[PDB]
């Protein structure tokens, strides 16, 4: 087979020492209150316990003419290799959910993002996953009806008891959680342009009617009024932080002097109106730098998650996509009448699977930014 | 204007169900109340259900409450009820009619022209 | 305890004018702004008049713009309305409400108090008694069934009007119409009791007509011709 | 000049039933729409404000949300407490404030036309100058009616009254009467004077009439 065996010395060889450090750096990023650490940290425990059995594989491979290990050593490598493949798509899967539900809608579910509840979703997910690929532990029937013992690869042939499950498998263990994640990324960026559906439309309503006001007021002024109102709305559409605390004093200063320029307006005083209306160009001239600086550290977070958001896609289509597919294929062959290139191009496939092990780790890079700390390490080190 | 089309009905056993369609021709009933009003023989002219316009309910008569339910289709500009767990006494014609008052009073200018349901 | 108080209303002819009155208990007038809603009998709520004593802002519906004007004395944690020149149309039950200053709560949570509302009725009608009129039911009409009997108490002013039957021992079956105000500027109600046909004969049914405002006691007989 | 508008005027509920009244608002308005519960001979209660938050002491039952310029109050299950005139409330600023023109919760009902009767006029007002011929309609389940007064059947207008009374407290319906107003000078000629009713639950107008 050859590429096999080269592919899994790489993946070991690399993956190791880089899952190792990628789970130091999870428990960090966790001591620190970072949500996103849990996950990470359950990913790269489920990579250390994969990868810890791979090298008998590898072994067989390059040295056995077959599994002389016995039935007992392919029940387990299986269970082991069907968590590594799904555990890992079920906790990429949470991480688009938890990133989405951190930018869709920050205020009514924070609940849902602390970390012990993230600690409890993982423990859920564990459990149940472990549960459900536990059945052919239980009981050998299937085992041996899914495999040939003498190898520990699955019958050429196939019978039903499992051809249907492998559908499953594909539906449930992949086209849902990435379907998922797919419409948590569209959901991601709808919800933020359409943060650029609200806020432009205020700023053009309060910079339009000022002009108004100058020229022309009550009109002017009561439209400003909704559209300050609605700005401080904004402002509270986000988590507590001293540049909102500000923001929302601004526009309460803001608002009050509209109110004055409405009663002049009220008397019927047109100049003493708009003298009171400059006022709110001195008000805006206060904040704008702090807007400017408030929103160009937006832009770079907002890059961020939509760049995390996209590497999860990428990481799930390349890395598992091609075992479903062949997967799906090779069930969708036998529910009736070229055989051959499936089951090649099938068990080949099955290898590369064994990447996810090493793109993983390369996530802790988007979640936080220690990584340019630990680049630093690196060159100190050095 | 309005010549209101009916179909539906025939014959039913106890208990079971016939959805009657009433449809207009000539103008359009989205802006109407739509009444049923059933015509047994002897006991004419009791009112069954009414439709209103649209988020505005409909109404039944006591006799027919639980058991009938009148529901619209503006878009195809027609409208339906359900005959569920009919007795023997449910024998009659049911006429469909356009309540042509739109604050909702009650004057009836088109009745269609009657379709006969036999229960049993 | 949070109280707003109205009074001060009462009849009034047109052009005439009233001062009404809204106390304050547990806050202050000067701590909130204060606002006069109107309802006409029979219609919803229309703004008409605001006031806030912390700056020294009115301003008034168009309705009743130059008419009205309100101020207010914090001493005596009391605002007022005088309303002049008073119209027909100004007919109402004023209510005064309670509504913070802007930033925060107080402000979001508008009209959060509310007065209990007092009547103003301005009309040149002067006080009538009824007069009360029997509605007897024909012994033809839905023969066989349940008779509608009733009175017809026409012409009286002011509004307060009480019509029980039987002095009090018929209240089954019985619908007293709210009044409706006529062109003369009076006011007309109706009652009317149901009875078994059969009982008509017996059971005479009297209409007892009260009008405080009057000094007035009406008894009246309803009997089929 | 903010105009507030309350689609479903009248809304018919049962008790346990889900009612939604739905507001617009003629120019953008931010979360600044409160509604209030009132019941007759009160004052208004504020149960919503800004939109959304509800106002401490009223019940769970009660919520509402705001979509651009549409404005909802939900009642989720109704109780035979809340059966009161809902009132849409603009507050941009306390000049401006508007209502909207309030909907009316009603107790929902089967159907059934009322018994209608006439009462002519007798002799102790037709010796005052006037006359005075009144149409009841008794026990009506809808609200909506109509009615006509006619003489000689020539349909007459802008002389007659009418007024209704409240759902009644154990049957849920109404009744309503109407009063033909006419000087003696009037009541003196035609011979027959008629009311002509028409309603939802009836298929043709009833008619009953008063041959002088």
């Amino acid at each position: 087979h050859l590429f096999p065996p080269s592919l899994y010395i790489f993946v070991i060889g690399v993956g190791l020492p880089t899952n190792c450090l990628a789970l130091w750096a999870a428990y960090r990023q966790v001591q620190q209150r970072n949500e996103l650490g849990v996950y990470l940290m359950n990913l790269s425990i489920a990579d250390l316990l994969y990868i810890c059995t791979l090298p008998l594989w590898v072994d067989y491979f390059l040295h056995h003419d077959n599994w002389i290990h016995g039935p007992g050593s392919c029940k387990l490598f299986g269970f082991i290799f069907y968590t590594n493949i799904y555990i890992s798509i079920a906790f990429l899967c949470c991480i688009s959910v938890d990133r989405y539900l951190a930018v869709a809608h920050p205020l009514r579910f924070a609940r849902l993002r602390r970390v012990k509840t993230a600690v409890a979703v993982s423990s859920v997910v564990w459990a149940t996953e472990l549960g459900a690929n536990s059945a052919p532990l239980f009981h050998d029937e299937l085992f041996r009806d899914r495999y040939n013992h003498t190898f520990c690869f699955e019958k050429f042939p196939m019978e039903g008891w499992v051809a249907w499950m492998n559908l499953y498998r594909v539906f449930v263990g992949f086209l849902f959680p990435w379907a998922l994640m797919l419409l948590s990324y569209r959901g991601i960026l709808r919800a933020v342009e359409k943060r650029r559906a609200d806020l432009e439309d205020n700023w053009e309503t309060l910079n339009d009617n000022l002009k108004v006001i100058e020229k022309a007021v009550k009109d002017a002024l009561t439209k400003m009024r909704a559209a300050a109102l609605d700005a401080q709305k904004a402002t509270d559409k986000s988590p507590d932080s001293p540049e909102m605390k500000d923001f929302r004093h601004g526009f309460d200063i803001l608002v009050g002097q509209i109110d004055d320029a409405l009663k002049l307006a009220n008397e019927g005083k047109v100049k003493e109106a708009q003298a009171a209306a400059e006022q709110l160009k001195t008000t805006r001239n206060a904040y704008i730098q702090k807007y400017l600086d408030w929103e160009r550290e937006r832009l770079k977070r907002l890059e961020r998650i939509k760049r995390l958001a996209l590497s999860l896609i990428a990481i799930v289509l390349v890395c598992f996509a091609p075992y479903h597919v062949l997967l799906l294929s090779r069930s969708a062959i036998y529910l009736g009448r070229f055989e051959e290139r499936v089951f090649s191009a099938y068990h080949s496939s099955l290898a590369f699977t064994s990447l996810n092990c090493v793109a993983d780790p390369i996530l802790y890079c988007l979640v936080n930014e220690g990584a340019r700390s630990d680049v630093a390490k690196a060159l100190h080190n050095l | 204007q309005v010549q209101l089309q009916e179909s539906g009905g025939g014959l039913v056993q106890p208990g079971g169900s016939l959805r009657l369609s009433c449809a207009a021709s000539g103008r359009t009933i989205s802006r109407y109340a739509m009444s049923w009003f059933r015509q047994a023989p002897g006991k004419e002219r009791e009112f069954v259900a009414v439709a209103r316009r649209s988020g505005d309910g409909a109404f039944y008569a006591d006799s027919v409450q639980g058991r009938f339910t009148v529901s619209r289709d503006d878009a195809k500009n027609t409208v339906y009820l359900q005959m569920n767990s009919l007795k023997p006494e449910d024998t009659a014609v049911y006429y469909c009619a356009i309540d042509s008052d739109t604050f909702y009073s009650g004057s009836y200018d088109y009745w269609g022209q009657g379709t006969q349901v036999t229960v049993s | 305890e949070v109280q707003l108080v109205e009074s001060g209303g009462g009849l009034v002819q047109p052009g005439g004018s009233l001062r009404l009155s809204c106390a304050a208990s547990g806050f202050n007038v000067v701590d909130f702004s204060l606002h006069w809603v109107r309802q006409a009998p029979g219609k919803g709520l229309e703004w008409v008049a605001y006031i806030s004593s912390s700056s020294g802002s009115t301003s008034y519906a168009d309705s009743v713009k130059g008419r009205f004007t309100i101020s207010a004395d914090t001493s005596k944690n009391t605002a007022y309305l005088q309303m002049n020149s008073l119209r027909a149309e100004d007919t109402a039950v004023y209510y005064c409400a309670r509504w913070g200053y802007w930033p925060g709560e107080p402000w979001w949570k508008a009209f959060d108090y509310w007065g209990q509302g007092t009547l103003v009725t301005v009309s040149s009608a002067s006080t009538k008694g009824p007069s009360v009129f029997p509605l007897a039911p024909s012994s033809k009409s839905t023969s066989g069934g349940t008779a509608a009997l009733g009175c017809l108490v026409k012409d009286y002013f002011p509004e307060p009007v009480t019509v029980s039957w039987n002095s009090g021992a018929l209240t089954s079956g019985v619908h007293t119409f709210p009044a409706v105000l006529q062109s003369s500027g009076l006011y007309s109600l109706s009652s009317v009791v149901t009875v078994p046909s059969s009982s008509l004969g017996t059971q005479t049914y009297i209409c007892n007509v009260n009008h405080k405002p009057s000094n007035t006691k009406v008894d009246k007989k309803v009997e089929p011709k | 000049d903010i105009q507030m508008t309350q689609s479903p005027s009248s809304l018919s509920a049962s008790v346990g039933d889900r009612v939604t009244i739905t507001c617009r608002a003629s120019q953008s308005v931010s979360s600044a729409v409160a509604w209030y519960q009132q019941k007759p001979g009160k004052a208004p209660k504020l149960l919503i404000y800004s939109a959304s938050s509800l106002y401490s002491g009223v019940p769970s039952r009660f919520s509402g949300s705001r979509s651009g310029t549409d404005f909802t109050l939900t009642i989720s299950s109704l109780q035979p407490e809340d059966f009161a005139t809902y009132y849409c409330q603009q507050y941009l600023y306390y000049s401006l404030v508007t209502f909207g023109q309030g909907t009316k919760v009603e107790i929902k009902r089967t159907v059934a036309a009322p018994s209608v009767f006439i009462f002519p006029p007798s002799d102790s007002q037709l010796k005052s100058g006037t006359a005075s011929v009144v149409c009841l309609l008794n026990n009506f389940y809808p609200r909506e009616a109509k009615v006509q007064w006619k003489v000689d059947n020539a349909l007459q207008s802008g002389n007659s009254q009418e007024s209704v009374t409240e759902q009644d407290s154990k049957d849920s319906t109404y009744s309503l009467s109407s009063t033909l107003t006419l000087s003696k000078a009037d009541y003196e000629k035609h011979k027959v004077y008629a009311c002509e009713v028409t309603h939802q639950g009836l298929s043709s107008p009833v008619t009953k009439s008063f041959n002088r």
